[PDB]
């Protein structure tokens, strides 16, 4: 949805 | 200088500042440096860039921070969500605190700003806002605000109360009693003589909500006419 994608992507790496 | 432990570990989550300025400041200078005379970016442009380096920086500290990196991605994306520009502001704050200097402006990339200029080169809501910080910065030097006060603020600031439909609230919890308890005997136990400066520095934080709204309403206005640098973590930020 309308979240931020690269917050999103940078809190999803390990 | 006594530490309360709880301090010690916030502490050690902590990036070099001096070494930040300058990653930031190269990358900027690079940037530029690819870019023709007929797309150099202005120095609003600039600025925006360089908050936008800001804020990886504060999204790699929360990353990796003690007790932040136990909450699931949902949650740890509600409260960045919440707090971004609150975080900016008071790593902008603190900045005048320990590199700035009455009558001028530190940037992150270690420029400084005079403002006098500022002044006559600016509109009315941004002198407004420099304003506003001016006053916040004058009452922290006044306070002697030191890095370990610093990093109790960021994690109040961070684990706020006030972010609904979080999955671990108790750890919102947790870290609002705990690191209260750590600032106020940190406070008690260095600066006696000030009775009360862990209430003087908690009344702070409204105010860096207050103008962290004023300075996103500014952001806004510029983003509608699309002149702020997008593609990037400011933006999603902003238009979220
Ligand atoms: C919520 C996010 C907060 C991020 C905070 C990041 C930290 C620090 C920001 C440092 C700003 C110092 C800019 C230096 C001014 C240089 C020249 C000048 O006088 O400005 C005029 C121009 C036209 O004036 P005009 O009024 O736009 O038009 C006339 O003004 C500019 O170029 C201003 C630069 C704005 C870009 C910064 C990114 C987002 C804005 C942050 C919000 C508020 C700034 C207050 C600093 C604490």
């Amino acid at each position: 949805a309308s979240r931020p994608a690269i917050l999103y992507a940078l809190l999803s790496s390990s | 200088a006594s530490i309360p432990h709880l301090i010690l570990e916030l502490l050690k989550c902590e990036p070099d500042e001096p070494q930040v300025q300058a990653k930031i400041m190269a990358y900027l200078q690079q940037e530029q440096a690819n870019r023709s005379k007929h797309e150099k970016l202005s120095t609003f442009g600039l600025m925006c860039k360089m908050a936008d380096q800001t804020l990886f920086s504060i999204v790699e500290w929360a990353r990796s921070s003690i007790f932040f990196r136990e909450l699931k991605v949902d949650d740890q994306m509600k409260l960045l969500q919440n707090c971004w520009s609150e975080l900016l502001i008071l790593d902008h704050i603190y900045r005048q605190v320990v590199h700035g200097k009455e009558g001028s402006i530190f940037l992150v990339t270690g420029q400084q700003v005079d403002y006098s200029i500022i002044a006559s080169q600016a509109g009315a809501t941004l002198n407004n806002l420099m304003s506003h910080a001016q006053e916040l910065v004058a009452k922290l030097r006044s306070l002697q605000f030191d890095q370990r006060e610093f990093v109790c603020l960021k994690f109040l600031v961070l684990f706020s109360l006030d972010v609904k439909n979080l999955e671990n609230f108790q750890l919102v919890e947790g870290v609002q009693e705990q690191v209260n308890a750590a600032l106020l005997d940190y406070t008690m136990c260095n600066y006696p003589q000030q009775t009360e400066k862990f209430g003087q520095l908690l009344l702070r934080l409204p105010e860096i909500r207050a103008i962290s709204m004023q300075a996103e309403e500014y952001l806004y206005y510029k983003h509608l006419n699309g002149d702020v640098p997008y593609n990037n973590l400011l933006i999603e930020m902003l238009h979220a």
